[PDB]
């Protein structure tokens, strides 16, 4: 039972991991853009 | 993200960026 | 075999959030060098 | 990203980015 | 047990991905916060 | 991340960013 709640908690890090690389990628991407446009 | 890795520790033993580090 | 399963499938995502975190270490790096060099 | 989520979920209950988010 | 040890070795890959998350968060942020300075 | 990687592959089957991609 540890196992399972351990799987399911490291699901929930990882789906928070994967919002963070979007949010960073969206950044990022609109910086280059900004330096591009000027 | 202290919120889970707590309790992962004590199982393996046994939105914004403020919320984002509490979870 | 479920939680086998899981964590076969966990490592793959795993392995995405490396790929977008490098990704994304040589972008910053790359937009860091820019502005010291201008 | 979605496709391994979307598994793992039903497992647990029982390169470019757009790739990426597929994945 | 090999199942035990996957996680906790997971464990300390998520901890990895997360301080690289921080990193960038902090050198996007402070990149964005210069483009406002100049 | 290499060293962890690999071991979780022979399980299942069975700091700087240079240190960051060791781990």
């Amino acid at each position: 039972n540890n196992l399972l709640r351990a799987i399911e908690a490291q699901q929930h890090l990882l789906q928070l991991t994967v919002w963070g690389i979007k949010q960073l990628q969206a950044r990022i991407l609109a910086v280059e853009r900004y330096l591009k446009d000027q | 993200x202290n919120n889970y890795t707590s309790l992962i520790h004590s199982l393996i033993e046994e939105m914004t960026w403020m919320e984002w580090d509490r979870e």
